[PDB]
């Protein structure tokens, strides 16, 4: 007896958008980035595709403070802010990722030039105050 | 209703357990949602980092028992008044999971 | 049930081989109740020469002596060796079966070989019991499929952790937890793992849910194997090692209580490896428990198994689940200071389920109060789970000196 | 086709030969290292170096009362 081939609870499809919004939303340019968020900010179907949005967040902060790559990490809470002003999808069953994650934008030392960027650096830390609040 | 056990099979994985039993061939308000939402739950504070130092799937696919079926149907609350009769399961080797061989 | 006969239709093909051309249902009947009315009387005479005549098998010469006690004639030829066989007709609408007899030779009969000569009917002795039992004389009676390799290592793993000896259960432990490449076996062992726990409601072994949550508890620390894919035939049984009543075979001796916080730590370990947001493991495992523990009717193992996995889930798990119900120490207070039937076996469990309670919220009292607490214990419930934050907060500060 | 298209996906299959007999040979070498030296430690065990258990352990040599039953007879059939 072997149990059947299961199939992902997306489309063969809906994978693809997962990954033109994630590789638009990491901000090689800039209309794009904005595309990606048009679409995340108002998609009514974005829920059943959130634990993987949540969890790309996630685990990418965590492995992007290992060096300090600000624009991966402006780009990150751009995606989140995006996240949150959508009005269908139901967060907080995922906030328990969302927020160890913004704290580390905030409360976390910078790896990279510690000058220059710190106005930048002010604003991850303005983008992470704005939205935890 | 009591439960007295049920086996069917005596010859596949778990047969030590039927011999040891003689069951011969086939013969027989704080249950809020919220409660429960991991923020509520959850030491999120040990994960904040200080000072560290697609036409086949993108994504791999989960146990559809553990995320849909209802497991919690198995737990034995009571062994002399056990709700249902539970009947033994055949082993149905799933292919889905990689390690093994078919 | 019924008083059976021979068939109607049996007797228009017999009145054929008469020649009477139509017969009507009426006779067809009045025929068939009296031939079945004659064979149930040699039938029955039959069998009282098979049984006084002591043979048991009733032979052809049983029914040739009733026959003969019947008066009615002899049927000549059944004392040959032969057996029943029928031959069919198809035919064009005509559905029939017949002997179809064959022919010998007579000179193949003449020059037959002749069987053997028979024997007399002599007597013999021997000793059937001898003051006892029967002697051994002759005279008596007698008296997808695992390759073999990983086959005889599922033999031996299982049952080195049966409970013969306690040093090839700790080397089969440590070969499961230490092995890098049983896959092909996990199915089999969480099989014989799930099926193992149900066959404590047969005999209420404690040893052996010790012995298997213990192969759980190593099959977790595996490295190389993914318990992803099996962990919904685990996580009920090391449920069913929590939350069920009756863990021993005596109640009052046995230690069932380790068994219970063994395996919460096990379940909180089960949740805390696999609990992801498409899972819902940790969360569909909280609401398992807290409705088990909120729900009045549970008994107090039950219970003390709630408490125990909630609180090794954690501290946020205890400050919104177990906080709340705290007056509920004064119902438990009502049958351990006060109780009309004092030799029960509730006052042990009672007790437990207080120590359990009072120890693991003496960090949480120390967490959300004061750093004073003078009268918490007389503002707590029964004012012992107050001395035990007292005692809770000396623990801690004695820590902060080790430190 | 993704606001509408529903269309399922399955996971990546390995069909391959080369891979296919690695790993049943792997898991077959893994299994039968784990049960010698499981078989070794629990019991009576042999060295070929002085005091050496922990690598190279050999299940220590027993007497058979008949030794052609377990030599010449066949066990799978």
């Amino acid at each position: 007896r072997l149990k059947p081939r299961s199939i992902h609870e997306l489309s063969v499809e809906q994978q693809l958008y997962y990954k033109e919004i994630t590789e638009a939303c990491v901000g090689s340019c800039e209309a794009k980035r904005a595309e990606a968020l048009q679409s995340i900010a108002t998609d009514p179907g974005l829920y059943q595709m959130l634990p993987r949005f949540s969890t790309f967040i996630s685990e990418g902060v965590r492995v992007n403070v290992v060096q300090n790559n600000l624009a991966l990490l402006i780009y990150l809470m751009r995606m989140v802010k995006a996240l949150m002003d959508n009005p269908t999808l139901y967060l907080e069953k995922y906030v328990h990722e969302l927020i160890p994650a913004v704290m580390t934008c905030i409360v976390s030392r910078q790896l990279c030039l510690r000058p220059d960027v710190d106005n930048h650096w002010a604003l991850r830390d303005f983008a992470a105050r704005l939205v935890a609040q | 209703d009591t439960k007295p056990r049920v086996a069917e099979w005596r010859y596949g994985p778990a047969r030590l357990w039927y011999d040891m039993l003689g069951v011969p061939e086939d013969g027989s308000d704080l249950l809020a949602d919220e409660n429960f939402l991991m923020v509520t739950q959850l030491h999120w504070e040990d994960d904040i980092i200080w000072d560290g130092e697609p036409w086949y799937s993108i994504f791999p696919i989960d146990n559809e028992d553990l995320v849909y079926g209802r497991w919690e149907d198995n737990i034995i609350w009571d062994a002399q008044a056990m709700p249902r009769l539970l009947e033994p399961p055949v082993l149905t080797l799933d292919p889905n999971d990689e390690n093994l061989i078919l | 049930l019924s008083n059976t006969v021979l068939p109607s239709e049996s007797m228009k093909v017999v009145a054929e081989s008469m020649g009477i051309a139509q017969i009507q249902e009426e006779t067809c009947q009045l025929l068939t109740d009296e031939v079945s009315y004659r064979i149930k009387e040699i039938a029955q005479d039959a069998l009282k020469f098979m049984h006084m005549g002591k043979r048991q098998k009733l032979t052809t010469s049983d029914i040739d002596y009733a026959l003969k006690l019947k008066n009615v004639e002899p049927l000549y030829g059944f004392h040959a060796q032969e057996f029943i066989p029928f031959r069919f007709a198809s035919g064009g609408g005509r559905e029939l079966y017949f002997y179809e007899e064959k022919e010998v030779d007579l000179s193949d009969i003449i020059n037959t070989p002749l069987p053997r000569v028979p024997l007399d009917v002599c007597l013999k002795a021997h000793w059937l019991s001898i003051e006892g039992c029967q002697p051994a004389i002759p005279e008596n009676p007698p008296p997808h499929e695992l390759s073999v390799e990983q086959q005889l290592y599922y033999k031996e793993i299982t049952e080195a952790c049966v409970g013969s000896c306690e040093a090839k259960r700790a080397e089969a432990l440590q070969s499961i937890a230490t092995d890098p490449g049983l896959y092909q076996m996990l199915p089999r062992f969480s099989t014989f793992i799930s099926e193992g726990v149900r066959v404590n409601v047969v005999q209420n072994n404690l040893a052996l849910l010790i012995y298997l949550m213990r192969m759980v508890k190593a099959l977790m620390d595996n490295p190389t194997l993914y318990l992803e894919k099996y962990v919904h035939e685990l996580i009920p049984a090391v449920m069913t090692c929590i939350v069920s009543r009756q863990l021993c075979l005596r109640p009052d001796v046995d230690n069932h209580w380790a068994l219970r916080d063994f395996a919460a730590r096990l379940v909180a370990q089960i949740c805390k490896h696999f609990s992801t947001t498409t899972n819902n493991i940790q969360s569909r495992i909280t609401k398992t428990f807290t409705k088990s523990w909120v729900d009045e009717k549970t008994p107090w193992t039950t219970r003390y198994g709630s408490i125990a996995g909630l609180a090794e889930l954690g501290h946020d798990v205890i400050k919104t689940l177990i906080l709340p119900r705290l007056q509920q120490e004064g119902e438990r207070i009502r049958s351990v200071l006060d109780g009309p039937v004092l030799s029960n076996i509730d006052r042990i469990g009672a007790d437990h389920v207080q120590s359990l309670l009072l120890k693991h919220c003496a960090p949480v009292l120390a967490k959300l109060r004061p750093p004073p607490d003078n009268q918490d214990a007389y503002r707590a419930e029964f004012g012992s789970l107050g001395p035990l934050l007292c005692s809770q907060v000396v623990k801690a500060r004695a820590q902060a000196a080790l430190q | 086709p993704h606001t509408y298209i529903k269309t399922p996906t399955y996971r990546e299959p390995v069909s391959d030969y080369q891979v296919l007999r690695e790993k049943a040979a792997s898991q077959r070498r893994d299994v039968e290292r784990a049960l010698t030296r499981f078989m070794a430690k629990t019991g009576e065990t042999q060295s070929l170096f002085k005091d050496d258990v922990s690598t190279f352990p050999l299940i220590a040599a027993r007497p058979f009362t008949i030794p052609y039953l377990t030599a010449l007879l066949p066990s799978e059939l």
